[PDB]
RNA sequence: UGGGAGAGGGUGGUGGAAUUCCCGGAGUAGCGGUGAAAUGCGCAGAUACCGGGAGGAACGCCGAUGGCGAAGGCAGCCACCUGGUCCACCCGUGACGCUGAGGCGCGAAAGCGUGGGGAGCAAACCGGAUUAGAUACCCGGGUAGUCCACGCCCUAAACGAUGCGCGCUAGGUCUCUGGGUCUCCUGGGGGCCGAAGCUAACGCGUUAAGCGCGCCGCCUGGGGAGUACGGCCGCAAGGC
């Protein structure tokens, strides 16, 4: 059981995840559009995004959770919805920071994102 | 709120003026265009290449998280 | 560079022979050749042990300091760099201040009036022999023990080397020329550099006398021969294998693992080879 | 690079007269100094083609020179490359 | 011979004993380069941007100097060999260029 | 002679972001992917998260209707070697110039030889979808290759579809880089709009497609055909 934490989420095009881990960074719980009920695109969408969220802080709650740094990567459709979720969840959410990962024009992508 | 203004003299080959330079960079650790740095083409040259420089020394950051 | 021959006879049309252009001696140092037994490929039973070995060019043995950490601190001049018939390497002729004269195998960028040393204190420069855990972690290195004072055993092929990729503990961690993944200890010795001639494996033989020259006698396949000598023998016409492809004692030979299981050196290597 | 003062040795030892700069001799002289800078470091830089063509246009220009200086005065054009070792 | 401005980071986890010694091996290196030493500048430690082997801070020297070109960059290497020191970054001198 | 700017070229170093894989930790039921899906991956513990490591490739912001080069083309940072070019001074030479059939060199990508290297990507190929079908488009895989060194190939919408040099014929605005007496003037570049004039028109217009001289290359209806034959080049593909 464990006071303070993060919450990273993980916003695609395609789906949201967000995982609560420890402040040492290590999951306790993690939730998904797939894990509340979606399959296919719907797993994309904002309301995918809430129950995700909110399904992976009320888990989190139960374990004695109760303030969250909050880790966003993804410019998902799901992603500013999700941020409210956690917010409105009975967590703390102590701060709110953006740490996608983008190359300094690294590694050439696939050919749909040319 | 131009930034070339918010100092006095200064130099744009210092690399080591880690105070002055900082002040360059977005918050979010990237190279300001010339629309908020009020630099010249010529002048905005050398503070990248020094800016650059300073990275590389451990003065100036190559990216940050942005908070909000 | 390896040498060309205009085709003037068939062979000359493929043959290439090594440049020779860093040898600046062509005769051994008396007092560190000593004959070489021939064998045959016989043991001492009067054995063939391993097959298709006779008939080479006669050599003498140049006797060669895999150990090195036996002169620490004292530094030598390298006084000519030689041909070396019993390997692929060149060979360096060391004169020790001391006045004691060595072999160390020639590393590629070695030249004939520098200065080469061993210890824990040498610079980390071409021709130096340290103990691993003085080099810099980064640093490609040949000639190199494999236990603390048991002599050079890895890297000694001509163009072949070692890279320091790191330590652990009582250990240093090398990348193996096979790209073998091993802890080495760190008091074992190993001379910064890679091995020279590293043209040496392009070199085409030509003909089937040049083969024998190297003492290779002709190798003959399972298929050429009968049932009682080989698993592929017999059959009438040419034949496919017929069986999963087996050596003459019947082993299988395309993929099967050889390795001693149990074998104690397995907890020090870390990951098999490559490719 | 070449020094100020190794150019200015050459211009002074080729000069036809004190002040001398841009005669065609100086011209030559100060062309065959960056000429040999240049055929050396392409030796080693073989792989330097941009710098190769600065070398051809070089080359051209030196020789318009000689042929200039060898229309108007023989004599100074045979010293001239007698002394800076030219025609191969 | 030609102005440079030899940048050295080190170690922050040194004392000041092994730190001297580094200073000994760079100050020895500088003048066997020929480098002859004019200004110089030691701010010590001072916090990076990011970690450089692995660690929040870097102890920063600052050398004007004068060399021969050809062994600015054999230097380069010489400095850069010892395990202590985390970067070096020679650099051609250059007159300020003014704004405001 | 003194100055300048610049991803101009070559060599050597060297930094951080990301991807991938491996190791450790923590954690559970899905992840991924599309228009929607399926294949695929995942309870043999995937996805997502933390720390460590390995490796290759490309250098985000700056960044531009920007700059440099004869063209192809050139972009993290550092040093060394080296080309082009512009300005100012009006010091030197005294028409030493222009172009240029042949020749010689350079020449994107793909391709080729030998040896490295191989993370991502990805012809070929496998499979899933889509579809009437789908040897495609889209999805999961994937080998050459992409990368390095050395030697070849010698093409292109290699384009401004505009050969080079010179002289002459209104200006307006933006811009890059010099020198000024720095309001403004004067060079050298890059764009737009336009006088005269051109032009079939579209459009060009001191960066001419205007008015003129020099030299070079090229065209002479469409197809057949950049094919055949011959010759020369190439390892081949193929090129002229
Ligand atoms: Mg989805
Ligand atoms: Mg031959
Ligand atoms: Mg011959
Ligand atoms: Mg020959
Ligand atoms: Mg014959
Ligand atoms: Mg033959
Ligand atoms: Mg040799
Ligand atoms: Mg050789
Ligand atoms: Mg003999
Ligand atoms: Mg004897
Ligand atoms: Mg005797
Ligand atoms: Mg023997
Ligand atoms: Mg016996
Ligand atoms: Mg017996
Ligand atoms: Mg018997
Ligand atoms: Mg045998
Ligand atoms: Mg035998
Ligand atoms: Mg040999
Ligand atoms: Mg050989
Ligand atoms: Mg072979
Ligand atoms: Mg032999
Ligand atoms: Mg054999
Ligand atoms: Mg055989
Ligand atoms: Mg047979
Ligand atoms: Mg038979
Ligand atoms: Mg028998
Ligand atoms: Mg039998
Ligand atoms: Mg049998
Ligand atoms: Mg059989
Ligand atoms: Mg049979
Ligand atoms: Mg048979
Ligand atoms: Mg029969
Ligand atoms: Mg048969
Ligand atoms: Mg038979
Ligand atoms: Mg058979
Ligand atoms: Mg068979
Ligand atoms: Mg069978
Ligand atoms: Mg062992
Ligand atoms: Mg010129
Ligand atoms: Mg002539
Ligand atoms: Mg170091
Ligand atoms: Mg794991
Ligand atoms: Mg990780
Ligand atoms: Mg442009
Ligand atoms: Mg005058
Ligand atoms: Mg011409
Ligand atoms: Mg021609
Ligand atoms: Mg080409
Ligand atoms: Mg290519
Ligand atoms: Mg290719
Ligand atoms: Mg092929
Ligand atoms: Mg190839
Ligand atoms: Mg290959
Ligand atoms: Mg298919
Ligand atoms: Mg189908
Ligand atoms: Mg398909
Ligand atoms: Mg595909
Ligand atoms: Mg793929
Ligand atoms: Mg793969
Ligand atoms: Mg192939
Ligand atoms: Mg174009
Ligand atoms: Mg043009
Ligand atoms: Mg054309
Ligand atoms: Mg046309
Ligand atoms: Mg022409
Ligand atoms: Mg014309
Ligand atoms: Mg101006
Ligand atoms: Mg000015
Ligand atoms: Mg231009
Ligand atoms: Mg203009
Ligand atoms: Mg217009
Ligand atoms: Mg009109
Ligand atoms: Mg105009
Ligand atoms: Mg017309
Ligand atoms: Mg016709
Ligand atoms: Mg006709
Ligand atoms: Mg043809
Ligand atoms: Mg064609
Ligand atoms: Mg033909
Ligand atoms: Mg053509």
């Amino acid at each position: 059981q464990v006071a303070s934490g993060r919450a990273y989420i993980h916003a695609s095009y395609n789906n949201t995840i967000v995982t609560i881990t420890d402040p040492d960074g290590n999951p306790i719980t993690w939730s998904s559009g797939g894990v509340i009920g979606y399959k296919g695109s719907r797993k994309g969408t904002p309301y995918a995004a809430q129950l995700a969220a909110l399904d992976a802080a009320k888990k989190a709650m139960a374990y004695g959770m109760q303030s969250v740094d909050v880790i966003v990567r993804g410019t998902g459709a799901g992603r500013e919805q999700a941020i409210r979720a956690l917010q409105a969840s009975g967590l703390q959410v102590k701060s709110i920071v953006d740490d996608t990962p983008v190359p300094h024009n690294g590694c050439r992508p696939k050919k749909k994102f040319r | 709120a131009k930034v070339k203004a918010t100092l006095g003299e200064f130099d744009l080959r210092d690399y080591r003026n880690v105070e002055v330079l900082k002040r360059f960079l977005s918050e979010t650790g990237k190279i300001l265009p010339r629309r908020r740095t009020g630099l010249s083409a010529k002048e905005q040259r050398i503070l990248a290449k020094t800016i650059k420089r300073a990275r590389i020394l451990g003065l100036l950051p190559f990216t940050e998280k942005l908070v909000r | 560079a390896v040498k060309k021959f205009k085709p003037y006879t068939p062979s000359r049309r493929f043959m290439t022979v090594a440049d020779f252009s860093e040898i600046t001696k062509t005769e051994p140092e008396k007092s560190l050749v000593k004959p070489l037994k021939k064998t045959g490929g016989r043991n001492n039973q009067g054995r063939i042990t391993v097959r298709f070995r006779g008939g080479g060019h006669k050599r003498l043995y140049r006797i060669i300091d895999f150990k090195r950490w036996d002169k620490v601190g004292i530094p030598a001049k390298v006084a000519a760099i030689e041909y070396d018939p019993n390997r692929s390497a060149r060979i360096a002729l060391l004169h020790y201040v001391d006045g004691e004269k060595r072999y160390i195998i020639a590393p590629d960028g070695l030249q004939v009036g520098q200065q080469v040393v061993a210890g824990p204190d040498a610079p980390i420069q071409v021709g130096n022999a340290l103990p691993l855990r003085f080099i810099p972690v980064g640093t490609v290195v040949h000639a190199v023990e494999l236990e603390p004072k048991k002599g050079a055993k890895l890297a000694r092929a001509a163009g072949t080397s070692a890279q320091i990729q790191g330590r652990e503990g009582d250990y240093v961690i090398l990348r193996l020329p096979s790209g073998e993944l091993r802890k080495v200890h760190g008091e074992c010795y190993a001379t910064v550099g890679a091995v020279g001639n590293a043209d040496h494996k392009n070199i085409v033989l030509g003909k089937a006398g040049r083969s024998r020259w190297l003492g290779r006698r002709p190798h003959v396949r399972g298929a050429a021969m009968n049932p009682v000598d080989h698993p592929h023998g017999g059959g009438e016409g040419r034949a496919p294998r017929g069986r999963p492809p087996a050596s003459p004692w019947g082993w299988q030979t395309k993929g099967l693992k050889t390795r001693k299981r149990r074998k104690p050196s397995s907890r020090f290597i870390i990951a098999r080879r490559k490719k | 690079p070449i020094t100020k003062e190794e150019k200015q040795k050459v211009i002074q030892e080729f000069a036809r007269f004190p002040g001398d700069t841009g005669s065609t001799e100086v011209q030559v002289a100060l062309l065959t100094l960056r000429i040999n800078r240049l055929s050396e470091h392409l030796k080693v830089h073989k792989k330097d083609h941009h710098s190769h063509r600065g070398l051809l246009m070089m080359v051209g220009q030196r020789r318009r020179l000689l042929r200039y200086l060898q229309r108007e005065d023989p004599e100074r054009y045979r010293a001239l490359i007698e002394k800076l070792g030219i025609r191969g | 011979m030609r102005r440079y401005e030899v940048n050295i980071v080190l170690n922050p986890n040194l004392d000041q004993s092994q730190l001297a010694l580094e200073k000994e091996i760079i100050q020895r290196a500088l003048e066997n380069y020929g480098a002859r030493v004019e200004k110089v500048e030691e701010l010590g430690l001072r916090r990076l941007a990011y970690p450089i082997a692995k660690d929040p801070q870097g102890y920063f020297l600052w050398y004007q100097v004068e060399m021969p070109e050809d062994r600015v960059n054999d230097l380069a290497r010489e400095l850069r060999i010892r395990d202590n020191v985390r970067r070096v970054m020679v650099v051609k001198s250059q007159e300020p260029f003014l704004a405001n």
